[PDB]
RNA sequence: GAAGAACCUUACCAGGCCUUGACAUGCUAGGGAACCCGGGUGAAAGCCUGGGGUGCCUUCGGGAGCCCUAGCACAGGUGCUGCAUGGCCGUCGUCAGCUCGUGCCGUGAGGUGUUGGGUUAAGUCCCGCAACGAGCGCAACCCCCGCCGUUAGUUGCCAGCGGUUCGGCCGGGCACUCUAACGGGACUGCCCGCGAAAGCGGGAGGAAGGAGGGGACGACGUCUGGUCAGCAUGGCCCUUACGGCCUGGGCGACACACGUGCUACAAUGCCCACUACAAAGCGAUGCCACCCGGCAACGGGGAGCUAAUCGCAAAAAGGUGGGCCCAGUUCGGAUUGGGGUCUGCAACCCGACCCCAUGAAGCCGGAAUCGCUAGUAAUCGCGGAUCAGCCAUGCCGCGGUG
RNA sequence: AUGUUCAAA
């Protein structure tokens, strides 16, 4: 049980925060619990949209929130009717009065969280783990990326003995503090139990 | 007219101002021998002077803040060493070989966790 | 070297229940879980039964033991 | 950390000394930091994600 | 004499921010005292790396807060015009006391 | 010290005799870095060597060190089973370290209630060739030269 | 109030909280610490010398 | 685990009490539905109950916020299984390693590469070689400490001038210290020596070096390692209870044994007085300036801070002077009697602090055993998290002397 | 000098 989170490790560089807003002492804890409330619903809802990140900027009673998706449609809605439901369901949580932008993911095949969830799902549907994994690494590796790697937890195939599956291609330097490796974790509830899924994608460097 | 040299040691800053004169020293107001009232080391600070037969030829006004009177004694010693160069830059040739123009980089060592004092590690018995 | 300050504390479960008995003289027993309370004169002569945390022990309150706190007369643990 | 034991939010301390922090995410009463409302664990989990604004990794 | 105090988490979201405030009002008031820095206050959170035991895991997290000042003496309407409603950064939050 | 040959820290001479050897001795007296009390004790002592002894303290001191430096010492060593104590010379460097250490040790082994005195009297005794300091020194040499049979394990 | 007359008082006190069912007094009789300290370890100043007994080995009492 | 056990926490025990049952989204039905103040009983919880007391919308049938009741979803379980698991963590081990691809060797397991010679902190690099390259790891990229400059000056100083209640207090001034942002700096780059090369030794300049000093960072895997009690989750079990509320007790008992620690054994010392140098932090019901009452804890009053501009704050060791005169002592503070402060509904069980009295063992530790390689050990004080208060002599961190 | 037996990954 070693190695740090590849993101948290690089936060100073090659990776910005998910919530970039000043605050302090009396507020910070309140102004943060909120962010979690926010993210809470978005992930509980926008699942089929393909969640990947939830930036949350601030300045004062005019929050940001910039959900990133693979299928920006599913988010918005018909003509923009859903972005009405949510955007409203939002203030029924934070009187704060906040926006709700939506950026599209340029190739969900380079989004560790996505590749992860991608695999997490297949596994839930009962696909061959090792296959799903190799495939995933291929997709990711086959559409850009200077390196990728996926890891599935254990009880592969519902086996009584928890195992751990691999798969990796090209440089994926977890040690190099400047790599720019996207990390993504996906759960996977199952008849037999939870099985975590980890996706690592390497892009450029400097 | 006047000469300057800072000087820092183990977390101490000393403003050293030399000025052609008698050879006295006003450290933070008090006399050199007044601020360092009874410290067998004090004599050190002015060593860079005797280095090139100064002292009884110069004079020094000195501001010192930070650390302890021992660290200050070394900051001041470096100050008097630097300033003594802006004056005549030719002093290096003899002032440096003594190492007076170096900034002792020895500082307190961070106190690491798991250990009592950065290194002093806790003890065990019938391990 | 004990100390409370200004306002000798006494739960009024037994207080206003002990002095009510002072009107008809005394009584025959009491029983409070308030071992937290200090003892005041009005308690003297009486017989309050304190709680071990398991039992209700009969404690005859005399003058010599006023300032104390009931519980100090109802042992908790069992040893030897 | 049983729903039942998260009566901490009940205010009603009857006396304000019965009040107690509790994790605002897992209920981890045991080592909850104030400045975050989070326990030593969650604080570490989130710091790794970047969801703790301007909370980088220390080192010196 | 309008004293502005800018605080932010990003040392750029301020140098950008507080710098706008300098170039702007530099055409409707005095000449600004330039954006003066001001010491940063760091918050350290030293946490044990994993759950259950391993007392010597750790890993440090700090939340450094930065400050800026500026100071515009000789307030002149247009100053409160070029500034009043023309900001941009989101990771910033001001406090002003003229 | 697996790599380098760890060079010796060079000490700043005495603030009175400008003698480095003195600083060294003063450092061996010091404890908890209270180097002032340490310097004092050695100087008070030097003035106790002036009174009770018409000689210059500095020379009494050096004389002492001299008689307390062991020239042969025994160093243990495993040689076929048993651990034979091999006798051998003592580096010039180690001689000092031991001499000074021994002085302070024996000095703090004396009775006189005053620290500064124990040092004063110990130094003198050492000069004359007597005292707990010189004991250890002569004990060491005795130890070697008494095991001078296993000296063919030269080391 | 000094000497004998004092020791008389103190002794007198203890005797009192000892006569009434008072606990603090029992701690005097039993000879154990009175000011609520731990009596599982460290009470030698009040107990006297350790009174070692036979015990249970293999059960890491370390 | 516990970065905060009096109730709470709390998972245990005793006794009282509740059952569709401190928190989540929701269903049908009757009913008063927001809410505010009391009483009876009680240890508290709870239970019973008196009761000021409703405005909202409507197709005028009735429907809402909120809430009680009866039945319901089914809830709820820190109840079992870490050998069913995720996650995270510890560990060998920051060790120099662990591998892959293709080629080549072998019937095969496998081997070669990764071995050999030189070198390195290093599978670091160099030369060699049926191997040629690559991935994880090393390094490096990131953080803190070592010098210089630019920008910025309510920090700073007569540096430099005038004034002074001569406090950098006043004007003034950014030079300096500093504050924080950026830029320069080290690379065996230059010189001599050996070497095939890597590099080793030496020297100059330089604040600094040969990776300059300390962090973050832990390879393929190992231990059926640790945690279902943080959370998540398969399976098993409980649903008048292995659930839930409450008061009280327990987690703090002792003839004893061990681990980790604190304080100490003493004159290189203890006490009183006077006097001097620090860093990093924290401050609104919060830090608490200053003034007053108290020997004091602390109480009353009250400024500023949302705090480089005020407060915590006194640094302690240290220097100077005096006292003590080697004694179980002006060592050592345990322990106990009394008085009292403070927080808190409440300090018996079971808080810290102050003042008087008391004033134990202990005179450097048997066998055995632990830490640390320089600003380190040793020693001295300062801050913080948790936090009402606090059992902190712990933990994380700071600088002083050295 | 001595420190039982047994499965799976």
């Amino acid at each position: 049980g070693n190695k740090i989170h590849p993101i948290g490790f690089r936060l100073g560089i090659t990776r910005d925060w998910e919530s970039r807003w000043y605050a302090g002492k009396k507020q910070y804890r309140h102004l943060l619990l909120e962010d979690q409330r926010i993210r809470g619903l978005l992930e509980k809802e926008l699942y089929s949209a393909g969640l990947a990140r939830v930036d949350i900027e601030r300045a004062a009673d005019n929050v940001a929130v910039t959900v990133h998706v693979a299928k920006p449609g599913v988010v918005i809605g018909r003509g923009g009717e859903r972005i009405r439901v949510l955007r409203e369901e939002l203030a029924k949580l934070t009187g704060k009065n906040v926006a709700l932008n939506v950026q599209e993911v340029q190739n969900p095949n380079l989004s560790a969280p996505l590749v992860a969830q991608r695999v997490a799902e297949q596994i839930e549907r009962r696909f061959a783990v090792r296959r799903a994994i190799k495939q995933a690494v291929q997709r990711v590796m086959e559409s850009g990326a200077k390196g990728a790697k996926v890891i599935v937890s254990g009880r592969i195939g519902g086996a009584e003995q928890a195992r751990t599956e691999w798969a990796a291609q090209g440089r994926v330097p977890l040690h190099t503090l400047r790599a720019n490796i996207d990390y993504g974790f996906a759960l996977a509830r199952t008849t037999y139990g939870v099985l975590g899924v980890k996706a690592y994608i390497f892009l450029g460097e400097v | 007219e006047q000469y300057y040299g800072t000087g820092r040691r183990k977390e101490a800053v000393a403003r050293v101002f030399l000025r052609p004169g008698n050879g006295k020293v006003t450290v933070n107001g008090q006399d050199f021998n007044e601020y360092f009232q009874g410290l067998v080391r004090a004599v050190a600070a002015l060593e860079p002077l005797r280095a090139v037969d100064a002292l009884g030829r110069f004079d020094a006004y000195i501001t010192v803040r930070g650390g302890g009177k021992s660290g200050q004694i070394d900051a001041i010693k470096l100050g008097i060493a630097r300033a003594l160069v802006q004056y005549n830059p030719d002093y290096r040739a003899k002032l440096k070989p003594l190492g007076f123009l170096t900034r002792d980089a020895r500082v307190v060592e961070r106190k690491k966790y798991g250990k009592h004092k950065a290194r002093r590690a806790p003890q065990y018995s019938k391990r | 070297p004990r100390s409370l300050k200004k306002g000798v504390f006494v739960d009024d479960h037994l207080l206003e229940k002990v002095l009510e008995l002072n009107a008809k003289g005394e009584k025959r027993l009491i029983k409070t879980w308030s071992r937290r309370s200090t003892i005041v004169p009005e308690m003297v002569g009486h017989t309050i039964a304190v709680y071990n945390g398991k039992q209700h022990v009969p404690v005859y309150i005399t003058e010599n033991m006023v300032g104390h706190k009931l519980g100090e007369f109802a042992p908790t643990r069992t040893y030897r | 950390a049983r729903k039942a034991l998260i009566e901490k939010a009940k205010r009603t301390p009857k006396f304000k000394v019965r009040a107690y922090t509790r994790c605002v995410r897992c209920g981890r009463a045991r080592s909850v930091y104030r400045f975050f409302g989070l326990c030593r664990i969650c604080l570490r989990e989130l710091a790794h994600k970047g969801q703790l604004p301007g909370v980088r990794k220390a080192s010196w | 004499k309008i004293r502005i105090k800018l605080r932010g988490f990003d040392h750029k979201t301020l140098d950008a921010s507080a710098q706008k405030i300098v170039e702007a009002a530099r055409r409707s008031g005095a000449q600004v005292s330039g954006p003066i820095p001001l010491p940063t206050r760091v918050r350290r959170f030293t946490v044990i790396r994993g759950p259950f035991k391993h007392k010597d895991s750790r890993e440090h997290f700090e939340l450094r807060t930065h400050n800026r000042l500026v100071d515009i003496i000789n307030p002149n309407r247009k100053t409160i015009e070029q500034l009043m409603t023309l900001d941009l950064p989101t990771g910033v939050e001001i406090e002003i006391k003229t | 010290a697996r790599r380098r040959r760890a060079e010796v820290r060079q000490l700043q001479p005495d603030l009175v005799y400008g003698d480095v050897l003195v600083t060294a001795f003063i450092n061996k007296i010091m404890r908890d870095g209270k180097k002032n009390l340490a310097a004092r004790i050695f100087y008070d002592a030097c003035k106790i060597i002036q009174e009770k002894t018409g000689q210059e303290p500095l020379k009494v001191f050096k004389q002492a060190v001299e008689n307390v430096k062991p020239r042969m010492e025994v160093r243990s060593r495993r040689v076929g089973g048993a651990n034979y104590q091999v006798p051998m010379e003592v580096s010039p460097r180690r001689q000092q370290s031991l001499a000074l250490r021994w002085l302070v040790q024996a000095a703090n082994q004396r009775p006189e209630r005053r620290a500064a005195v124990r040092i004063a009297h110990e130094l003198m005794d050492a000069a004359e060739g007597k005292g707990g300091a010189v004991k250890k020194k002569e004990d060491v040499e005795r130890m070697a030269e008494a095991n001078r049979a296993y000296a063919h394990y030269r080391w | 109030k000094l000497e004998g007359e004092l020791r008389a008082e103190v002794a007198a006190n203890i005797k009192r909280l000892m006569d009434i069912g008072c606990y603090r007094g029992l701690r005097h009789r039993r000879g154990l610490p009175v000011r609520g300290q731990r009596t599982r370890t460290n009470a030698r100043t009040r107990k006297g010398p350790r009174k070692t007994v036979a015990g249970k080995k293999k059960a890491p009492r370390k």
